């Protein structure tokens, strides 16, 4: 297509810095726009660089541009958790209010937390008139989902307690039938042996 | 907002009868597409050479059509044009004198 | 058809100061722009807008640090590099082109090297 | 002794599906380049039509217009939708620059719509006609918001335009200073009244457009001497006819006087009898 | 700012479409887009002025109208399942920093109304093993048995909403991995320090907002009308 974006999907850690690239073939050219779409919300305008404006920054974001090679990049530093969304590359082939807009296919990233002290464990809690949970996992450790439709298994998602600078993983799985044993509810997922579960 | 044109036909050489060519000048037409034909006393000339259309300070167009020939004591020539400002295509016959 | 003269390269230590040369000739083109682009090994960045006659704009990383000058005859350009920083080492190319993009008139010099110790 | 540059642009839009854009350039009174909607290049008619610019100083320009040709068309296609303009559409654009002695000059850029000009270009921003419709005003806003274009144009009127002219005069002085001797004769016109006849003075095949011609009785300029409009020809040498209504008995000693640069005082002596 | 209603909506196939949009910045130009989830963007219509309404590269059966500068509502005559996506009114300023401004967006879903379900109340008190080993207590809320997935989950502590320490799952999961009418199910967690969970003076509320049926839509089934209502399940702080 007239605007190819790279890479499709990328995963990085909290506090790291990485880059997002964008390559376009559109003739003509007027300006370049990097946008950020909150998951399930309207995307937001960030950098609006004409072809003279090579670089521009809004906060912890800093995009670059080389029109001679028709190539855009996007540098962010010290990745926070809130940075996780889908990112787009938009070009307008006019400068006035007549340019057609050429969106890139869109990239999406994930900033995982780097947890220094991991204590993986599995607990069971009351359902106030049934579900076991697993938490505090090495973010690099991976999960699979249920073998049979009777059993349900979610995926990872992290949480932040800004009051005490705590950021920890979490995961949940359950079923209805009485055969629901928490010891084997995760066997499809490879988990470390240091996991202690009551 | 619509100007109709003004046609003028003339020859390059004062000919007796003496290869010469002829020119038809049209100007002051407010739109720009017109059907034009030089007619040898009732019939058109396929082999013809024209120039590049322009307009004047008032943006009123003008153009010139020329063609080489050999004039007669008998035949008559004219310049025909169909424009939006004319329902009927106006013709201007050439005076071999003035 | 243009002329490519880049001169003024060398090695320096931190906090140094240099001056660069660039001119063009032959099939030239009245109002134009010259200047330089540094390429840190990796990426050519603007540094100096020349805008023959027309007011200009430098780079923020060198805001006030570096300053240019126009030959104003030989259509040559001089740049005064001052208060150099160690990280400012890169390949420095001279460019002469007009302020309209994507033209075949975008000529690039042979390239000059700058190293700060 | 002035030779202005007139770049002419013609672009017709009958319906949304079909359009053509052609253009050319006049210097003073001479054509140098033709450019069709069919050709990806502007045609240098003269060998010196390229001026002083090398095939790269030249092609560079061809790169702009070729893009400009494509660019201009969609704009107006979408322009009309924003402005609800009942088709068809006829747009004309007159532009160039003209030099003053030494290193001073002035430029221009006049655009016209349906045989009525709309806006011009003043300084560094678009300005409409004082007798222009309003929709033009909202259009004036939109165009001023594309600066690179605004800059791209000043770079042409201001600067690059006049240098190229200088790059042509040295290349075209021979053709420029050329002069062509007219060919004059007389003929009878049909009588405009009883007895009073119409005397025609013919001039054809000359070069430098400007000429003064009057019917005279030896040295007496005749009021009734009426002439028409100067008209062209194929090889760039023009033609003209001057007339006069007088009675036959007054045709004795009358003469048509011809004054043009191609002869210097050896005026075309034509009394009534040749 | 720029407003478009409603965030979520559901209707029957072949019926007429209510799509609205509003703008308080006086911009002349507005947009409409179509994005299917996980895919890129697609333009469909636009208006350069008050009386303009034009079609985009995608030929569709939409009814883009604009008679007002503020309202740029899109309409659609007959409904069809292939239309299910997200739609984003947009706007730009008449001068400078053409920051294309976007509206919040609307989620669209359209065979039968007997497939609609309100979700389950669901709160879960923590585990002591976690409180003992971590000095912090984790709560979790669960909503199941519902259709469609137009849901707004929100935790509520002592009368106030909270966003510090929560983690609602990003997207729901179907009750049946194969069925197209399959109801969904999601998980939402929350973890606080133990000392807080002990204190009984703390109130905890997991609230879920469901954007269900209209007020006029004919409902006849064994069930009650799964209207747009709020399914909240609460809890109290407990020192065991
Ligand atoms: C005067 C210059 C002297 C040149 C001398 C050359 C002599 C050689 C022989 C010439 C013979 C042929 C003569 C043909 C007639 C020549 C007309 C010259 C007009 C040149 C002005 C425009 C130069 C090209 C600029 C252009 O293409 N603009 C483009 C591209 O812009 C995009 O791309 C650019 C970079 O590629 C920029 O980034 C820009 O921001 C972005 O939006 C921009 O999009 C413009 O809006 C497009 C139209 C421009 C014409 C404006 C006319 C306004 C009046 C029309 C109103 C009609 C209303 C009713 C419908
Ligand atoms: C003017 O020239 C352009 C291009 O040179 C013509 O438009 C295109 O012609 C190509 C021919 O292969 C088609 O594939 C494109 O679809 C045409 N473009 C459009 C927008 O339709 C145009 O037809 C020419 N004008 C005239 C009057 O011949």
């Amino acid at each position: 297509n007239q605007v190819e974006q790279s890479p499709q999907s990328l995963i990085i850690l909290e506090g790291k810095n990485c880059t997002l690239q964008c390559n376009y073939t559109v003739s003509p050219f007027s300006n370049l726009r990097w946008y950020k779409q909150d998951t399930g919300r309207g995307p937001v305008s960030l950098t609006i660089m004409t072809f003279s404006e090579n670089t521009k920054s809004n906060g912890r974001y800093t995009a670059t541009l080389d029109a001679d090679t028709k190539q855009s990049s996007l540098h962010i530093t010290a990745s926070q958790l809130s940075d996780s969304a889908s990112y787009i590359c938009v070009v307008s082939d006019r400068g006035s209010t007549l340019g057609r807009l050429y969106f890139g296919r869109g990239t999406q990233l994930t900033v995982w937390p780097d947890i220094q002290n991991p204590d993986p464990a599995v607990y069971q809690l009351r359902d106030s008139k049934s579900v076991c949970l697993f938490t505090d996992f090495d973010s690099q450790t991976n999960v699979s989902q249920s073998k049979d439709s009777d059993v349900y298994i979610t995926d990872k998602c992290v949480l932040d307690m800004r009051s005490m600078d705590f950021k920890s993983n979490s995961a949940v799985a359950w079923s209805n039938k009485s055969d629901f044993a928490c010891a084997n509810a995760f066997n499809n997922s490879i988990i470390p042996e240091d996991t202690f579960f009551p | 907002i619509q100007r109709t044109p003004k046609i003028q036909v003339y020859s390059r050489h004062p000919a007796e009868n003496k290869s010469n060519f002829l020119n038809c000048y049209v100007s002051g037409f407010h739109p720009s597409d017109i059907e034009v034909d030089l007619l040898k006393n009732g019939e058109r000339i396929e082999k013809v050479e024209h120039s590049d259309l322009s307009f004047s300070k008032d943006w009123s167009f003008y153009l010139l059509y020329y063609t080489e020939f050999t004039p007669t004591e008998k035949d008559e020539y004219a310049c025909r044009v169909n424009h939006v400002t004319l329902s009927q295509p106006k013709i201007v016959k050439w005076d071999r004198d003035m | 058809q243009v002329q490519l003269v880049e001169s003024g390269g060398g090695l320096v230590q931190a906090g140094g100061s240099l001056r660069l040369s660039c001119a063009a000739s032959g099939s030239m083109f009245s109002d134009n722009v010259m200047g330089w682009y540094r390429q840190a090994p990796g990426q050519r960045e603007l540094v100096a807008t020349i805008r023959t006659g027309g007011s200009t704009n430098y780079a923020d990383s060198v805001k006030g640090r570096f300053t240019i000058s126009r030959d104003n005859a030989k259509n040559t350009v001089y740049l005064q590099m001052n208060s150099l920083k160690p990280e400012d080492t890169a390949v420095y190319y001279c460019r002469h082109t007009i302020p309209v993009p994507s033209t075949p008139y975008d000529y690039w010099g042979q390239g000059t090297q700058v190293t700060v110790s | 002794r002035l030779f202005p540059l007139r770049c002419l642009q013609i672009s017709s839009f009958a319906n949304s599906s079909w359009t053509r854009t052609d253009g050319l350039a006049w210097l003073g009174e001479l054509q140098t380049h033709s450019w069709s909607n069919d050709s990806d290049t502007v045609r240098s008619l003269k060998p010196w039509s390229q001026g002083t610019f090398s095939d790269q100083q030249w092609e560079t320009l061809q790169h702009i217009f070729r893009v400009y040709r494509s660019s201009f068309t969609r704009d107006v296609k979408e322009f009309a939708k924003m402005l609800r303009l009942s088709y068809p559409l006829e747009l004309q654009v007159s532009a160039g620059c003209e030099v003053h002695p030494g290193n001073a000059s002035n430029n221009f850029f006049h655009v016209a719509f349906q045989g009525k000009d709309i806006l011009s270009f003043q300084g560094t921003s678009w300005e409409p006609t004082q007798e222009a419709p309003l929709w033009v005003n909202l259009a004036i806003q939109v165009l001023n918001q594309d600066k690179w274009t605004r800059e791209t144009v000043q770079w042409l009127l201001n600067g690059t335009c006049p240098q190229f002219v200088s790059g042509l005069l040295e290349s075209g002085k021979s053709e420029l200073k050329k002069q062509v001797k007219p060919k004059a004769w007389l003929s009878r016109g049909p009588s405009p009244g009883p007895g009073r006849l119409l005397l025609v003075c013919h001039v054809s095949g000359f070069y430098p457009k400007p000429v003064w011609v009057k019917w005279m009785r030896g040295e007496q300029e005749q009021q009734g001497t009426q002439p028409g409009d100067i008209l062209p020809n194929a090889d760039e040498t023009w033609y003209l006819r001057a007339t006069l209504d007088v009675v036959a008995g007054e045709a004795a000693g009358l003469s048509c006087r011809v004054k043009h640069s191609s002869l210097e005082g050896q005026d075309i002596v034509l009394y009534w009898g040749s | 700012d720029i407003y478009q209603t409603p965030r979520y909506l559901v209707i029957g196939t072949g019926k007429k479409i209510t799509l609205e949009c509003s703008q308080t910045m006086g911009h002349d130009k507005m947009y409409w887009y179509q994005q299917d989830p996980g895919m890129e963007l697609h333009l469909i219509h636009y208006s350069y002025g008050v009386n303009s309404t034009e079609k985009g590269d995608l030929s569709s059966e939409s009814t883009v109208s604009r008679i007002r500068t503020e309202h740029f509502p899109l309409t659609l005559e007959s409904a069809r399942p292939s239309h299910t996506s997200q739609y984003l009114c947009a706007s730009t300023s008449r001068r400078g920093s053409y920051e294309q401004y976007f509206g919040p967006g609307t989620r669209l879903t359209v065979e039968d109304l007997k497939n609609v379900f309100p979700p389950e109340v669901a709160v879960f008190e923590p585990s002591e093993a976690e409180i003992s080993h971590t000095q912090k207590a984790t709560l979790v809320c669960l909503a199941t048995g519902f259709y469609p997935d137009h849901v707004e989950l929100s935790w509520w502590v002592n009368g106030k909403e909270v966003h510090s320490g929560v983690c609602t799952d990003p997207q729901p999961l179907k009750e049946q991995p194969a069925l197209n009418d399959s109801r969904y199910a999601l998980s939402s967690r929350l973890r606080v320090s133990a000392t807080f969970w002990q204190n009984p003076r703390n109130h905890f509320r997991c609230q879920v907002q469901f954007y269900g049926l209209s007020e006029n839509d004919e409902w006849t089934q064994d069930r009650a009308k799964p209207v747009t209502q709020i399914v909240s399940a609460e809890a109290w702080g407990r020192a065991d």
